């Protein structure tokens, strides 16, 4: 489709990504092998 | 104007209930339609 | 008033997307995410 | 603010590897040089809105002036393939151009980065190693041989194989430039992806015939010229980044060095400020039976080439 | 005290009753918890799963 | 482009044993997890007098 | 905001990876959803039982 | 994610540009044809690690197979001069060729970007328009000329004389692409310098005369084949970045405007997302007498060009 059949703005899709982005900006301010 | 807004309504298989369309409502240089969703999707809780 | 004139039907815009119950089947992918990695970054000017 | 010297950019190789090297953010003059037509490809880069400025010499009396200041030297110079005509023939042209091309280097500029490109390569890179040794003026660390295509060409049949991400994609090459000798290290390939027997004996042999499936798909019109061009930029721009002082200049080139009995071979070095910094020892050992059995194979052929060309070199006048 | 008296304590205590029943018409959210509890008990070993309904 | 390769092809092998440990031990307990034949009370613990 | 190329392509890694980890297993959510769809509620020892 | 289809990519400007697409981050397939020497040009460019893949078409039977899906069609076709010939031999060859090229993509795909590289575009675009109104499929928002060759040389030339850093000059360009009708607005130039009047006179007459000096100074051995090929690749990268859906997609084009009584126009254009989608109208006012009266005589010479492209156009059969 022309991405018409997404479930915009509703529950839980919001959580995981604030979760995603702190999970990122936690591990990438306590960088100051595992990554390349 | 509304006209227009009524015309693209009801194109449209699976619109909105239009109640009724009011041209200059009460003396205001102005229109009005008035378009009342589907119970399912108020149901969802979620727009697509 | 448009019942007997048929104008150019619209299609459908949110039929939704449903799973038989019980039919036993592999309902397929494409095979893929759509979600592009936002990298859009021009390259370095000259003289360096 | 680096200085290029390409010496025979009228061929064919020549125009677009002057107009890929034109268009670096890394030089800023350019001195194109050849025997002739070489007023034109410089009138014609003369108009691109780039600062890299474009200046040419024409003959060997202004080959002289050509090579001052010079910081890399390019050498694309060498006659394609024609009709009626052997491998000895176009061994002793194009040696010959490379060793007036070098001996000019050695007179004017011994402390600029020398790219040799004439074909064959195994046999011409020790041809340019002795002609510089003839002069005092050899320096091991500041002459490579330009074996980047085997490595471009290794990465797109791997990624058009097995479905891969292109740029993510690059295939370790040993050995030489000319048929048999090269090698794809197919079992160090990153990203890590398992290959089969008959997948890896089919990359190989595409690998190493991919040179014969070009020059017989032009029906003789001559040799690869565009890949040539691209392959032959990217060196010239890591080499310009070696100049710049960048910590990880990582290449594949045919250089002097001491992995296995032959003087010369073609391997992963990462390159430096002074030129050749350090040679990867890690592609050498971990082979399994298919690369070492490949490794013994054309051991033999690529000595002999060697001596060919050190053999030619040192012939007398 | 059995595996369903435990399950059906828990279940009384952190859910809602609720008049007015409606359930999900658009199967498509149902993938996105299926994913999310799979890739919950695979790999992250040490947490909980709350029912998928 | 300017983005090259990210985190690893190493910890991705770790995730990977990590699934594969988690999905044997899961195939493992789905079939072998009722197996109980008995329980009887030792009340007559003869290591300790006999 | 030099910092925001770099997080979206490792959730672009992320969301690969997990491609190409459910595109495998694709048989095992699909009867999972069966079962979701066939009785409404549903536990993690229906997940341990279903896994296979 | 792109489709480009250069027709005529064996010849003189061909190959370059079409080496210089391969390298574009917005290809993803390319349609090389010619009606020979085209499967050797497939062969370089199928070996670069470069994900755009590369297919090619031989003869006008497979013309039809080419054109499939294709965005952007590109046509530098067109023999090169050759010695003993004049310039109406050398406007019939190149305007049956183009005509036949524009009958195919007329036939093929007429939704399609058309870009006319073949000299002179002045009485080639004209010629392309009424081939495309003859099959009813004709589109005056997706026809362009390629003009841009007049302004990398007038940035050029103005960068060298005012000493100003060649990244950020940008000369305006209006008349055609044809001597004296290309006339450079230098009252216009950012960024602001002032400048006096025989600099001004200089400059001109050289941007004007900067081809035949190019076609002098290679004696005889073609046109301009590297600078021709790096306008036609800029023009070709901002038309894939108009279809891309940016909102500033800026160049300067020979295309049919109305800005003044001439049907076609050089000038500065704006592409969107269905082609043309505005014309710069300011460019026309706030011109001194000397570009005042510049544009008054090189109106009756490209009046008389574009009147002999649509005569040979609409010739019998």
């Amino acid at each position: 489709p022309d991405e018409k059949n997404r479930i915009t703005s509703y529950g839980f899709v919001e959580n995981d990504s604030d979760l995603v982005h702190g999970l990122l900006e936690v591990q990438g301010a306590l960088v100051g092998t595992l990554l390349f | 104007h509304e006209a227009g807004h009524i015309v693209l309504a009801h194109l449209f298989p699976r619109f909105d209930w239009h109640a009724f369309s009011q041209l200059l409502p009460g003396g205001k240089e102005t229109a009005v339609s008035v378009f009342y969703p589907r119970e399912d999707m108020v149901d969802q809780g979620y727009t697509t | 008033k448009m019942k007997d004139l048929s104008p150019l039907m619209f299609e459908d815009f949110v039929k939704p997307f449903q799973i038989n119950p019980d039919d036993e089947e592999l309902l397929p992918h494409k095979d893929r995410v759509s979600y592009q990695p936002v990298d859009l970054r021009a390259a370095p000017l000259h003289r360096s | 603010s680096y200085k290029v010297a390409v010496l025979g950019a009228a061929g064919g190789i020549g125009q677009p590897l002057s107009l890929l090297i034109k268009m670096s953010p890394l030089v800023s003059t350019l001195h194109l040089y050849d025997i002739a037509n070489v007023k034109g490809v410089a009138a014609d880069l003369s108009h691109c809105n780039t600062p890299s400025q474009v200046r040419d010499f024409t003959g060997p009396s202004e080959l002289a002036d050509c090579l001052k200041d010079v910081n890399v030297v390019v050498i694309p110079a060498g006659v394609p393939r024609k009709p009626g005509m052997t491998r000895d023939d176009l061994f002793n042209i194009n040696a010959n151009i490379v060793k007036t091309l070098v001996e000019a280097v050695a007179e004017n500029c011994p402390n600029a980065f020398i790219h040799i490109i004439s074909n064959p390569v195994n046999s011409t890179v020790p041809i340019a190693a002795e002609v510089l040794k003839k002069k005092g003026v050899y320096d091991p660390k500041k002459l490579f041989g330009v074996t980047t295509l085997d490595v471009v060409r290794a990465n797109t049949f791997v990624s058009q194989k097995k479905n891969l991400k292109l740029i993510d994609v690059d295939v370790p090459v040993i050995g030489g430039h000319a048929g048999i000798t090269i090698l794809p290290l197919l079992s160090k390939t990153k990203p890590s992806v398992n290959f089969t027997d008959e997948e890896i004996q089919e990359l190989t042999v595409r690998i190493q015939n991919a040179g014969t499936e070009v020059v017989d798909a032009k029906a003789g019109a001559g040799s690869a010229t565009l890949s040539m061009a691209y392959a032959a930029a990217r060196f010239v721009e890591s080499s310009l980044r070696a100049l710049d002082g960048d910590g990880d200049v990582y290449e594949c080139s045919f250089v002097e060095s001491t992995l296995t009995d032959l003087p010369f071979f073609a391997s992963r070095v990462k390159i430096g400020k002074n030129g050749l910094e350090a040679v990867i020892e890690s592609d050498l050992q971990g082979l399994t039976e298919y690369e070492q059995k490949a490794l013994e194979a054309l051991k033999v052929e690529l000595k002999a080439s060697i001596d060919k060309g050190v053999a030619f070199a040192n012939k007398p006048a | 005290i059995d595996t369903n008296t435990i399950r059906s304590a828990l279940h009384r205590q952190t859910w809602d009753l609720r008049s007015q029943v409606r359930s999900v018409q658009d199967h498509g959210i149902l993938f996105y918890q299926i994913g999310r509890a799979v890739a919950q008990n695979v790999l992250i070993s040490n947490c909980p799963i709350d029912p998928i309904s | 482009p300017m983005e090259t390769q990210i985190i690893s092809d190493d910890t991705w092998k770790l995730v990977d044993e990590i699934w594969d440990k988690k999905v044997e031990e899961i195939k493992a307990e789905a079939v072998i997890q009722i197996e109980e034949e008995k329980k009887k009370p030792q009340i007559l613990m003869a290591t300790h007098f006999f | 905001l030099s910092n925001g190329f770099f997080r979206s392509n490792t959730r672009s890694e992320s969301y690969q990876y997990l491609s190409n980890l459910f595109i495998s297993n694709g048989t095992l959510l699909d009867r999972m959803t069966k079962t979701l769809l066939k009785k409404r509620w549903l536990f993690s020892d229906e997940m341990k039982i279903g896994f296979m």
